[PDB]
DNA sequence: TAATAGATTAGAGCCGTTTA
RNA sequence: AAACGGCUCUAAUCUAUUAG
């Protein structure tokens, strides 16, 4: 189960960009069923698995696919189960117009078994991170801070945030809830909600369809009927149009797949997925802090 | 000075449209039909007129058919009039098609391979028409190019649309919830959960929207127990949260109209002739084979076969109040051998749920749950949940409609 | 009839400035912001892992096709897209031949041995994990 | 059986006949015969280059 | 400590490749 | 672990209450 994860987290001390492929998946006709056709079908997606894997190479390798389109440091940090370990995913744009997306790494571990928040100054010391990195990209500090989770804040991690953050400095907090029952079709087409269509509930809580079907692509980007991603601003001061506009655009940095797009914001995934990675193995002092190394 | 470029328009669109789109990036006037939304006079024109190069693909389709032939002649005999020999550039791009079986037309020309790395050809066709002095590169025109032609055809439109939703919602509750206070009449090591009527334990007391002498029939020592013990409270103020007192919080007393809600519609499935299967959270309830008319309701089919397999659509319902008093019914496919028994292994039946639901889409899966919900209804538009004796819970039999201004063509 | 409000589509820059909204038809048409000159790319599994990641880097140069070309863009090849060289005879082989820890220290120990000892660069280690 | 097509100058552009051979080359397809429409070159000004495409 | 809910959360697998 | 989704499964915690 964790050859992947841990093979990455051993690597991180001598910095080495790696990509795990598959047998099954650089040759999937090779192995068949014993009875028909392979495990894993992949003829329909053929160019769209060579789309990907390339795009997986040319990031590793140093190349950037594609930017996006500031002051706003967007801050997706996701807990992992072990205590627990907090690994946040930064994104932002810097002077120079080119989008910054490295991930917050040095896990900040709370040590109470299901609680998925931070202790006060494992709170402040993220966001002082956070913060930092923002500055030494910049030249200055973040006009806001857009921190968003899976999970709601409690009042006294929003607390230490709000002292350990400056002066003339904003930070939104945001949730991002997956699979909350709303399935919601439509009555005229045989085919889902176009994708981009949000469910504003009240002025702090909301509805995204970040996935479903695009004109562009003339389909959906996911089977079934899209599942809308539940966005709540539980904490902080901000706009909930521009909050799903915001999101909508996180959506969009998947540099691990060649994909229009992806359900959630791809802050939270990025950092999941060095989440996976850091609590695999040992503790990494400074880890290597860039995604080529971890996706 | 246009870059002609003849190929088969089916079989050969992606590549035409890659190397057309670069050449314009480059700066390239070029000329293609799949460029452009009669129409073979105009490309006679082009072909006669103001045409530098003339590129044809070669693949083996673009070869035998009768079109791209003709303005290949047509090309040739305006290459003959300039007497220029840089006119007609093949493009083999066919890894079947060798360097024979190739047309006469075109045999003797020096080809350019695409077979392999197409980027090494286009290099090639560039260093071959920049030193054959072929006339500032602007890929904001190939932005726009892409955008009008390929593009316009789907996109988003200021099209209204309206969609059903899975919310439900709740017509009308019952106007005042009664907590009972049965210190001895109710045992305390008695489950209330499998009561006539739904009953949680709360401070001691029964909450529940049912009268005080419904729990008689398996609760006997419940009778001739005073009603000024029991608190009635407002539902009104529960659901705007007006009710929010020391004996009990506005968020857990809706907590237990919560409960109360799922328990009851729980019941009211116990008693609906509809069978139940267990999930992780939620029981999924579900119609047996056989119970409805030609396996429909209406007219959408909620219980089918597959590969030896029978499939059934279920709906698993929970309610919630913080839009607004609402269920939210969930949609799922239960699998059996026989229709009437179950498959123990779930993993089977999760192998069966991703083969069914693959061919599913929007139609379907509305058009089920919709099926299914005015299959249980028993008022024409409504839903009746037996919480109490003189007192229901309504269920709108139309789910939370809502509406876009943006939407898409549909494709079919 | 709750209102449902519209977000429009964010565009993602590419090569040359031109923003499009899809990274596969964005690239395509114009390119990754940044040119990297190539992969060198160096490769850890068995001979037979090695065998296949060459053939699939083969077929990587040559554009393939989708079974549905509209609903999902084609591959033009890895050169015609990226600007850059990922050739498969320019690989750098590592050959290979409780559990979980030893079969990661394998594939480790050799990319950290060839990432230190050897001569030749890799800028990205393509682990091919057998099956 | 075959569609003589006159090909001097002014017969080979004028639209009317441009119609009549269109749909003469598309009953050609459905007839699956090569050897239906035959054009018949009279002017001595219009040479074999400059003809229409669909008789070239 | 055990239980009964509802709400949040997190982990795993597992199948399909997005109706032309 | 190319990937993104749809599901299926399990566990924990916070509340409120009841039995230890
Ligand atoms: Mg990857």
């Amino acid at each position: 189960a964790q050859f992947h994860d841990q093979l990455k987290a051993r690597l991180l001390e001598h910095t080495i960009p790696t990509q795990i492929l598959r047998e099954s998946t650089l040759a999937w006709r090779d192995f068949k069923n014993t009875f028909g056709a392979p495990i894993r079908d992949f003829s329909k997606i053929e160019g769209h698995l060579a789309w990907t894997i390339s795009t997986a190479a040319y990031y590793k390798a140093g190349g950037k696919p594609w930017k996006l389109g500031p002051g706003v440091c967007y801050l997706g940090l996701v807990y992992k189960k072990i205590q627990n370990a907090c690994c946040a995913a930064q994104m932002f744009l810097d002077n120079g117009d080119g989008t910054v997306f490295k991930g917050e790494v040095g896990p900040w571990y709370n040590p109470e078994k299901g609680e998925y928040h931070l202790k006060p100054k494992e709170a402040k010391a993220l966001l002082t991170q956070a913060l930092e990195s923002y500055k030494e990209q910049n030249k200055s500090y973040p006009k806001e801070v857009f921190i968003h989770a899976r999970t709601r804040f409690n009042d006294e991690e929003w607390n230490a945030f709000n002292e350990v953050t400056p002066k003339n400095t904003n930070l939104v907090g945001v949730t991002i809830t997956k699979s909350k029952p709303l399935k919601l079709y439509k009555t005229e087409g045989a085919f889902p909600i176009m994708r981009g269509n949000a469910y504003i509930v009240d002025e702090k809580k909301a509805f995204l369809w970040t996935l479903g079907f695009v004109p562009k692509l003339q389909s959906t980007l996911s089977m079934e009927v899209p599942n809308p991603i539940f966005i709540e601003i539980n904490k902080g001061e901000a706009e909930i149009q521009q909050v799903l506009k915001d999101i909508l655009a996180l959506t969009k940095l998947n540099y691990n797949a060649c994909i229009y797009a992806d359900g959630e914001p791809v802050t939270l995934r990025f950092a999941n997925k060095i989440g996976e990675i850091l609590t695999a193995s040992t503790e990494i002092k400074t880890p290597p802090l860039a995604f080529k190394y971890y996706i | 000075n246009k870059i002609f470029i003849s190929h088969a328009t089916p079989e050969d669109d992606d590549f035409t449209r890659w190397l057309s789109l670069k050449l314009i990036g480059l700066g390239y006037e070029v000329w293609c039909d799949i460029l452009f939304l009669d129409f073979w006079s105009t490309i006679e024109k082009e072909i006669r007129e103001n045409t530098c190069k003339f590129l044809i693909v070669s693949s083996t389709a673009g070869n035998k058919r009768e079109g791209v032939l003709k303005e290949l002649a047509v090309a040739t005999k305006v290459k003959k009039h300039l007497q220029d020999d840089m006119f007609i550039i093949p493009l083999a791009i066919d890894e079947n098609l060798s360097y024979d079986d190739i047309n006469i037309e075109i045999v003797r020309l020096n080809a350019i391979d695409f077979k392999k790395s197409w980027a090494k050809g286009l290099q090639d066709l560039l260093d071959a028409f920049e030193k054959q002095n072929v006339p500032p590169p602007d890929h904001s025109k190939s932005n726009l190019l892409y955008q009008q032609i390929f593009l316009h055809d789907k996109q988003a439109i200021e099209k209204e649309e309206t969609y059903d939703s899975n919310w439900f919602p709740i017509i009308s509750f019952p106007n005042e919830l009664r907590f009972h206070r049965y210190d001895w009449r109710l045992p305390k090591q008695f489950d209330v959960r499998t009561l006539a009527f739904p009953a949680i334990r709360y401070k001691e007391y029964l909450c529940t929207f049912a009268w005080e002498y419904d729990f008689i029939h398996q609760l006997p020592k419940t009778e001739t127990y005073n009603g000024q013990e029991s608190i009635r409270i407002s539902t009104s103020d529960i659901l705007s949260g007006r009710y929010d007192t020391d004996f009990i919080r506005n968020y857990e007393c809706q907590r237990l109209i919560v409960q109360l809600i799922n328990k009851a519609f729980e019941l009211r499935m116990k008693d609906k002739n509809v069978r139940e299967y267990q999930m992780s959270k939620t029981f999924a309830y579900w119609i047996e084979k056989g119970k409805l008319e030609k396996d429909k309701f209406e007219k959408i089919k909620l219980v089918g076969k597959q590969k030896n397999k029978y499939w059934h659509f279920g709906i698993s319902a929970a309610g919630k109040l913080y839009p607004s008093p609402v269920l939210m019914v969930s949609s799922h496919i239960i699998f059996t051998m026989d229709g009437i028994n179950l498959i123990k292994s779930k993993s089977i039946q999760h192998s069966s749920r991703r083969k069914q639901g693959k061919n599913w889409w929007n139609d379907k899966w509305r058009e089920k749950l919709l099926a299914f919900i005015r299959f249980l209804s028993d008022d024409q538009n409504a839903i009746y949940l037996n919480v109490g004796s003189e007192e229901k819970i309504l269920i709108s039999n139309k789910p939370l409609k809502f509406f876009g201004k943006m939407s898409y063509v549909t494709p079919s | 009839m709750k209102e449902l409000i519209y977000i429009e589509e964010p565009s993602i820059l590419f090569a040359h400035g031109q923003k499009c909204t899809d990274p596969r038809d964005g690239l395509a048409l114009f390119g990754p912001l940044n040119q990297i000159y190539g992969i060198k790319s160096g490769v850890v599994g068995t001979q037979k892992g090695l065998q296949i990641f060459k053939s699939y880097l083969d077929k990587i140069q040559k554009p393939i096709y989708n079974h549905n070309n509209i609903t999902r863009p084609m591959f033009p090849g890895f050169e015609a897209v990226f600007g850059c060289k990922w050739e498969s005879q320019n690989i750098v082989f590592k050959e290979i031949t409780k559990r979980t820890y030893d079969l990661v220290t394998l594939f480790n120990d050799k990319i950290i041995t060839a990432n230190k000892n050897d001569e030749e660069r890799v800028d990205v280690w393509f682990v091919i994990v057998p099956e």
